């Protein structure tokens, strides 16, 4: 235990990310499909990532492929905490469930890994409600497409983000 | 309270016991269809025993006069019973109609009033 | 000493001509592996064997069947050799012809009984009670029946057959209690729950005004102790169960009550008739001793019944076994041992004897 | 199932003590109230003992309580088969029933408690009709009068042997 | 948008009206240490605490644990606010009024749904196979349900619950994969076989047949392959763990099969509807789901039923979320949103307005 | 219930055929739910006229694909007498689409209902069970009835 | 002569009917190097070679082991020809029906023998406490059983296995030794840490208080002499090791204790004989021969039954041999003769015949 608290608005991010409350249809474009965060300067909190959003509106219009936009936002020489909102099916149903990514790189600095494998466990007991996690050391075993599909369901994920498998 | 080892004997399983308003008189009514009247003054003995009612008896009542009682019963029948003669009796059948008298009372030496499970409440006349 | 068997839908009693209670009571069943277990032993054994009822109704299905029970009754449970005492049996109510004659065949050949003899089971309970002119309501196990008898003699044309009896309640307060998250389906399990029947049930006089007040009382919730040491708490499914006697639908049955059957079956006599009928109402049989059916009955009677009539039930204490103490004190007699059926006028006359000298 | 027979005089015994025929009021007396058995000497047969029963008309001139003065028969260090004849009484009936008592208490030697408790299936399946089995094995277990009326009938049981329990 | 709610009795299934099948299907299960996880995080806690279920024959024994249920559904695995979605929810059969009365308050009253509607079960299924007369053996998790239904009225003296569903399967092939050597009793292994069961077990039309012919070949022999890569095999148990739906004694149960039980049920209705009841036996359920349990079904019950009337088994492709299905069809009807139980309805006749508006 | 209002014209149309010019009395005729379901409508050229095997060309006229009401005026002749009695038929066969079998189904009672004095409904849910001229003789009168239609059965 | 083998888990007991104890007692294993070495041998070469359990939790995994295992039993430990004496075998409970038929086949072709028996190890343990009905935990090396019996037949549905057993004590006590710095890792010194094991653990009352008293003095210390010469002393980890079989969680394992195990197989049987079976609790095999483990096992089982039941535990001081002994006494009464399987009846049968003759 590190000791690194969780900000408030990181609290709200995720509770607005996770229940989906009726809106205009304007207003529902404006949603988060994906969402990192990372460390205070001062290492105290963990914050937002300005900038480093997937908007629900940005999907399919803009955004091509949500999981390639996101991996693409991950710094590659950087540890960094993220909220991917995936949307899947297996071959009973339909589901859209929020998955925990920790990205840790093996170029990181050693400081950063360590600060922020500490403190994971921290800020998951907050972002309470969530299932599926995703622990990526490396590019490839997050830039794969499947390596989230066997997280999820494992072989029953036939498609993943309206896309087959 | 002190037991004072009296055990007066009715026919069946008391169901009302109610007391003379001068206190000189008790009447039990069983489920034995029968209204036991014991003497207070001379050593608690009986007195009188009434019949007439053909199912069990589940309400009493002493009128003002200490000389007249009423018991209401299941059988959907109340009886006037004259404390000295009991040939002689008023049969008020089905007071409330296919409901027992629950319950029941004198308002004066000539006026019963008469309750039961339609939640209603009646007043009769008694002439003797 | 004569011998005195009540058989019925779900227990068989049986005993000494002059005793004062049934010697032997045990259930009237017959398993079958899923090599054959006779009363008692069928309940001890469950899953292994299929139990299966000779007598279900009242009325004999099974012949093969009940004379393993009859087997069973002389030699475990009486202890006595049928050939060395004289039999008095019962049977139920409209009972056909056939079965009479098969009864009486079976004692004389298979048992070898001496001497015999063939009782209604109404009319014993109606004289058990000092009456000889009245309507029974023989509520047992496995039928509930309505015999109105006029001098002694059962009308069969308006004697009324009722399946609601103490079977179904049984069935409908395990049904009930699962509601509680108590599991009662095995048949170890059901002679349970007929105990807490047996025990704890009782019937409300109202019960619309019943369950109103059971939800604020604190004496309705009562515990019951399991064979185990586990503690089964009952509320209102005391006088629930046995209010499916006066109202079918909540079996999902559409068949009427039992105070409407008795009322049914008296409209189906003479308007001369009728008013001894409803004055002398007699309740027999284990399903009629909860306490308060009697001021239940008396008042659901009265409804149906004309407005100037006089209703009297009759629910005398020992009316349980009504039937069985009735042939005791009967067979016990002296002066009856010239109406029994001896065994020479069996070979005389045949299985048809039965129909002269029992009647 | 050791193989152990039952001879035919327990067999005699047993199917006598059953069923009560009508007999003389001098032969009702001759009745067995409770016998013993044991096996041979050769332990190939369960034998009948010799003197360790209880007439019926002992019951009452001699023998005061029948079921007292039974368990006194029982040897404290070696196993038996016992069938008393209790008579009791419940709020409902008058009952007399047979009892099978399986007699092994602890400080008997371990060849006989194989064998009797081996061999027990085989002569009680030969004694049909009977209904209650009593497994002492302890006197403790057996000396209570009130450890019968439980195997009996259980809390339903008000009377054993002529007296309230 | 609406919500629909199927409480099963081990499964929870969940999802919006108009969808083809549930978004949503979690264990219904609260677990508490040996604070309180529900649903998927009490199966992935370890068995350092203890599961209980709520619902565990159909009936909500347990409303506290229930809430927890309804709670962790909405928010967490619906994603949504109840208080801006009408709900839709199922009953089992022979479900107690006060029960049916407390799901509509707590729905009102604890998450403030804008509207609530409650269907039984079982006719969800008949109506989604086009019919309206007929008989649902429905076999989920905790309890099998064999439901008559004619004209779209549930007999309820005809119902019959069996205690035996795919819980019972799932520990039977943990108990009888251990012969082969497979040690499966923890928790989480618990969960390997139930997936070994849903892809690897069917019904065989002859069992005796079968079993010679695994024990004379390895034709039937499976592989599958363990979450850590071990890769064990499996024969017999294939169709060994789902014949104790036909054969109860292999878990030493005392209670008749699955064909049996709609075979009593059937005979427990009126003869003129037995015919169309024996054309128009529907399966529903997961533990419906085996290959081959149609045809095992018609042969066992046509060798019960007389030899003149004809057996029809319906098992529609849909069957296993038959009863979530057709909820989602009628919630998302346009007819459907006046059906609805309004709060404002509710805050002014009480609960007792479900048996009105519904039902 | 799938809450459906049943059209008041199917009303009239019962009431006209359950009382007994005869060129004009339906012998059949269908119903459906209208284009935005929430009605359930009487086809128009889906009617079999008394003027004009009326069984045959009655069947044939369901669809294969589809569910349907349907309003029989079966006439039969037991041993005893000869008696002419409406049949309601639900025709709902299998290869029909899950919703059109569930709302249907759900919508039945809604329409039965609203036909008081019915007494025989025929559920045919396959071509067999609809051809079948046996199973509606028995939905008739059982064993009593001896012929069908005008015909021997 | 006839002779009477107790093919265990982890120890292979033989020797001759009559004898007052098995004359050979050797570990049943087998090992193959890392050309096949059987019991003690294997156990002199430690890790040159790997060491394989043929039975490693009752049932046998691998049946060419075990011909070697029976081999070396008749020649090298009992020192006799098998084609001479009859052998009388124990089986576990919840044996599959083909091992049975494989083990008489082996007996018969393979070593020849005259005459075989089959016996079940759970009703010999009864049956030498003078008892027919009752519940065995029988505590061995590999596995542990409770058989609840009635009446000298076993209950399969309610047999309850659960893996931890002597082994998994010896393994624990070994990891709890390196804590005081006793590195006790190879072959060998495994057999040195199961001689500490059977000498001075023992089972506490309160394990929390007598936690505690260790402590606070040195009382509980106690020393034991290597074979080499050194002397070791061991605290508290003498009650330590034998707390795993009450609280499994200090092994990692997830199941429920000994007297959970109990419990809970008592509470798999019909309630109407689990009174018996609460007063009639026996233990057998060498894990149950700690000091002080049959007070602690009432105490436990006290805490989970009813308060009105009474839990006797039986500990007879001979409970370690027990099923042996009863085979032995069992297989030299001379009426025994008759229930051996014969040479020529097997023939005529195959190996089938021991379902019938052996039960
Ligand atoms: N004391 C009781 N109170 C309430 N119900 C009882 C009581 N005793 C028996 N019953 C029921 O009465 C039934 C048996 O009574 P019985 O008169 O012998 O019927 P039958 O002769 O037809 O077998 C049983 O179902 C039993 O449960
Ligand atoms: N595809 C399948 N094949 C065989 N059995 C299955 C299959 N799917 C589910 N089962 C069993 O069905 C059970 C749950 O199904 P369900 O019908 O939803 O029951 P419930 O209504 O009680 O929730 C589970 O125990 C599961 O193991
Ligand atoms: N006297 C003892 N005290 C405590 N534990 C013992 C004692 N004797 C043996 N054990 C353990 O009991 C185990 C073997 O006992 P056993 O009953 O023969 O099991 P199995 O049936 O597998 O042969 C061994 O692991 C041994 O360590
Ligand atoms: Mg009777
Ligand atoms: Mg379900
Ligand atoms: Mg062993």
């Amino acid at each position: 235990a590190s000791g690194v608290a969780v900000s408030d608005g990181v609290i709200k991010v995720f509770n607005d990310m996770k229940v989906r409350k009726s809106s205009t249809p304007e207003e529902v474009k404006k949603r988060k499909k994906a969402v990192l965060f990372c460390l205070s300067e001062d290492k105290k909190n963990i914050i937002l990532e300005e900038g480093k959003e997937i908007l629900v509106g940005d999907v399919g219009q803009t955004v091509d492929d949500p999981y390639a936009t996101f991996v693409k936002m991950l710094p590659d020489k950087d540890c960094r905490y993220a909220l991917y909102d995936a949307t899947y099916e297996t071959k009973e149903s339909k589901k859209e469930d929020l998955v925990f990514i920790f990205w840790a790189p093996e170029s990181a600095p050693l400081k950063s890994k360590m600060i922020y494998a500490s403190s994971k466990d921290a800020i998951k007991k907050k972002l309470t409600g969530i299932k599926h996690e995703l622990q990526a050391n490396c590019y490839e075993e997050v830039k794969d497409r499947c390596t989230l599909a066997e997280k999820l369901g494992g072989s029953a994920v036939i498609s993943l983000e309206g896309k087959p498998l | 309270l002190k037991d004072e080892g009296k055990l007066l004997e009715a026919k069946g399983p008391v169901t009302d016991v109610a007391y003379s308003h001068d206190g000189a008189f008790l009447a039990v009514c069983d489920a034995s269809k029968v209204v036991t009247v014991f003497s207070v003054a001379d050593g608690y003995s009986e007195n009188n025993v009434f019949y007439g009612h053909h199912a069990k008896i589940v309400c009493l009542a002493w009128s003002p006069d200490n000389e007249h009682f009423a018991s209401g019963g299941m059988d959907m029948m109340v009886y006037v019973w004259t404390l000295s003669d009991p040939e002689t009796r008023v049969k008020i059948q089905d007071a409330h109609r296919l409901h027992h008298v629950s319950s029941l009372a004198w308002l004066d030496e000539h006026t019963l009033v008469t309750t039961s499970h339609d939640a209603s409440v009646k007043e009769w006349t008694i002439t003797y | 000493a004569a011998l005195v068997v009540d058989n019925g839908s779900g227990m068989c009693k049986a005993g000494f001509a002059g005793d004062d209670a049934p010697r032997a009571v045990f259930p009237s069943i017959v398993g079958r592996p899923r090599d054959s277990y006779v009363g008692d032993e069928a309940q001890s054994k469950r899953g292994i064997l299929t139990l299966k009822y000779p007598i279900e109704h009242g009325i004999v299905t099974n012949w093969d069947d009940m004379e393993k029970i009859w087997h069973h009754t002389f030699y475990n449970e009486l202890r006595v050799a049928p050939e060395e005492h004289p039999v008095l049996l019962t049977e139920a109510p409209l009972n056909p012809k056939a079965n009479r004659e098969k009864m009486t065949q079976i004692m004389f050949e298979t048992f070898n009984t001496p001497a015999m003899y063939v009782a209604i089971q109404a009319v014993l309970s109606l004289y058990a009670s000092g009456r000889t002119t009245g309507i029974v309501m023989d509520s047992g196990d496995g039928v509930t029946h309505t015999v109105p008898i006029y001098e002694g003699y059962a009308l069969p044309h308006a004697i009324l057959r009722l399946d609601l009896a103490g079977r179904d309640l049984t069935d409908y307060l395990m049904k009930i209690l699962t509601e509680r998250g108590y599991s009662f389906t095995t048949t170890a399990e059901r002679e349970i729950v007929r105990d807490i029947k047996e025990k704890l049930c009782y019937v409300a006089l109202d019960f619309e005004q019943e369950m109103a007040t059971a939800a604020s009382s604190s004496s309705l919730e009562k515990s019951y102790e399991l064979p185990d040491g586990q503690v089964i708490t009952i509320g209102n499914e005391r006088f629930r169960c046995p209010e499916a006697l006066f109202q079918p639908s909540f079996l999902g049955m559409e068949s009427a009550g039992i105070h409407e059957t008795t009322f049914n079956s008296i409209m189906k006599c003479d308007v001369d008739i009728r008013k001894d009928l409803y004055a002398n109402t007699v309740l027999s049989g284990g399903t009629t001793m909860y306490p308060g059916i009697a001021d239940r009955m008396q008042k659901e009677i009265t409804a149906l019944a004309p407005s100037t009539m006089k209703i009297k039930i009759i629910a005398p204490p020992e009316r349980k076994y009504s039937v069985w103490i009735g042939g005791s004190i009967l067979a016990s007699l002296s002066t009856f041992q010239q109406m029994w059926i001896s065994k020479q006028e069996y070979d005389e006359s045949g299985p048809s004897i039965v129909h002269r000298k029992c009647f």
